[PDB]
């Protein structure tokens, strides 16, 4: 349950993000297929070289759907039932993984915004993407 | 796997009493039904749309005597997992691209699976053997993806 | 969630539990501390032996709440409230314990009712000890 | 750990250039602030009501120097975690009861702060060796838990 303070700590921090986020979402895959390279088994049919298109594509894709998650804060479960749809019927990503993507999101966001990266705001993204990852994982079974 | 010998002896005694084919299939269809985006990998062996249907389906009972087949030969390398599942470990990675966390699921349904057949006689430290087994073999089937 | 199904199959398996909860709930503790011994830097304070009193009384207590959860099934949230400040607050218990416990309980119940033990009621029991879980852990942050 | 002489050197060389104070009083912060539960251990530390009470506590900051201390002690044995962790795994046990999932969280925390320090220059396969070595000292520390 997100607090008030939250859903203001994370839209101010993905405010700073802005017409970044598509380079920050290709950033964090990245960081994700190479500290675990477990997760590299759900993108067999993609190039997953440094810079390639496709992670690139992806990124902005990822990105997209979160800013679209940041904007209805309040009602993730209905602005992301679509992907919950697609997530749970088609791709069957193992939940465990949606930890490991939040971490790398985590970990590019520290990076790149260092003034607004506090701990009351970290805490609070950490919070988001775990709603975010549960909301993704909710028609699974 | 750090098992003692004692723990040795009481894993070995129980896998005397199984019927690897049957377990195989009961225990891969269980995953399929209790985790059934595990159903990922089977979009070719037909019709898993029910319990009924995984249970019986004549794929799953054979991909589970294959699965459980390959299990019970680990059992007697149990020194030497890594070495045992590193063909198979590259096969899974490589050319199956099935997620790790998948052999950690499939332990933990076995480990019901044992209990749900042996009753009263699988006790609380016959579990705790084959829960460091089960997750011996599931390391050793994810130590060579990359 | 858990379908009208799950709920059928959870009183039917739990009904046939009756007057055996507490020493299930027992058992299931003693399985959790030999197999996952992490989980006993939670009980400092207990004599873990073999036939300890105290975890005979703690397993009755939790033998106990899964009773009411399960007499509670469309209210899950509200039933465990108390429940549920007392691990976010109190004893922090660290999330992942919870599934180590849940386990625990599902090869419990197994070794106990192999005529109700099916594969649908097998994942019913799974999906509902996850609920119970998520409930207890729901105030944590 | 696995760690690739590249993979070690660059450990190495960013590891040279941190203030071990000031990231281990950050670390430990950012732990009991992200994953409030981690605060059962410090009740006697004082106010931790507040991210800036938790980052302002003195006892908070020194205990956060210990502990990034005996972590900087550890990666002059990266061949032998186990064997250097080995007393402050029975200690964390057997004195501190400290579950040793604890040690995974600070973990990722510490890999956010070095981000969060380093910028540009903590890369996606900086990240991989760091998460390679917090893993390894997670594992090093648990292993004496009975
Ligand atoms: C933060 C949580 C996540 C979000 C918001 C997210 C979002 C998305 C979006 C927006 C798409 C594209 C949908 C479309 O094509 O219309 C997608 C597809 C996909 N996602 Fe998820 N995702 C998340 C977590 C994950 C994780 C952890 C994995 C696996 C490690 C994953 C695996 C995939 C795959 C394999 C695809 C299809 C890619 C393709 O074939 O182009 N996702 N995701
Ligand atoms: C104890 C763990 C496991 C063992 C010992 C094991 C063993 C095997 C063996 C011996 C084969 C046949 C190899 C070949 O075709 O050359 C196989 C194939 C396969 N395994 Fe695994 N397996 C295990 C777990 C799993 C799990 C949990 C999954 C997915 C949830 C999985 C997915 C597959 C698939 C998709 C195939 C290929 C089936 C086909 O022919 O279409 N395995 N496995
Ligand atoms: C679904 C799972 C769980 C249920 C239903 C449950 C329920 C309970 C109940 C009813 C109590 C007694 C509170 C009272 O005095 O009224 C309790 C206490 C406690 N629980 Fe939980 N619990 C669960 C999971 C866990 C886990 C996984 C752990 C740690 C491994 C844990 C650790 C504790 C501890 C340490 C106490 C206090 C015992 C004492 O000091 O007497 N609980 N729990
Ligand atoms: C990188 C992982 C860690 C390392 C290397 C480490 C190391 C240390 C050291 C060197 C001490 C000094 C005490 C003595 O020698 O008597 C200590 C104490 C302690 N640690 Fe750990 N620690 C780690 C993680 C943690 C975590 C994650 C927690 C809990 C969240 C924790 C809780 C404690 C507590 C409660 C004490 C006792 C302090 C006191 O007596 O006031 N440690 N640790």
């Amino acid at each position: 349950v997100l607090s008030p303070a939250d859903k203001t700590n994370v839209k101010a921090a993905w405010g700073k993000v802005g017409a970044h986020a598509g380079e920050y979402g290709a950033e964090a895959l990245e960081r994700m297929f190479l500290s675990f390279p477990t997760t590299k088994t759900y993108f067999p049919h993609f190039d997953l070289s440094h810079g390639s298109a496709q992670v690139k594509g992806h990124g902005k894709k990822v990105a997209d759907a979160l800013t679209n998650a940041v904007a209805h804060v309040d009602d993730m479960p209905n602005a992301l039932s679509a992907l919950s749809d697609l997530h749970a019927h088609k791709l069957r990503v193992d939940p465990v993984n949606f930890k490991l993507l939040s971490h790398c999101l985590l970990v590019t966001l520290a990076a790149h915004l260092p003034a607004e990266f506090t701990p009351a705001v970290h805490a609070s993204l950490d919070k988001f993407l775990a709603s975010v990852s549960t909301v993704l994982t909710s028609k699974y079974r | 796997v750090h098992l003692t010998p004692e723990e040795k002896s009481a894993v070995t005694a129980l896998w005397g009493k199984v019927n690897v084919d049957e377990v195989g299939g009961e225990a891969l269809g269980r995953l399929l039904v209790v985790y059934p985006w595990t159903q990922r990998f089977f979009e070719s062996f037909g019709d898993l749309s029910t319990p009924d249907a995984v249970m019986g389906n004549p794929k799953v009972k054979a991909h589970g005597k294959k699965v459980l087949g390959a299990f019970s030969d680990g059992l007697a390398h149990l020194d030497n997992l890594k070495g045992t599942f590193a063909t198979l470990s590259e096969l899974h990675c490589d050319k199956l691209h099935v997620d790790p966390e998948n052999f950690r699921l499939l332990g933990n349904v076995l480990v019901c699976v044992l209990a749900h057949h042996f009753g009263k006689e699988f006790t609380p430290p016959v579990q705790a053997a084959y829960q460091k087994v089960v997750a011996g073999v599931a390391n050793a089937l994810a130590h060579k993806y990359h």
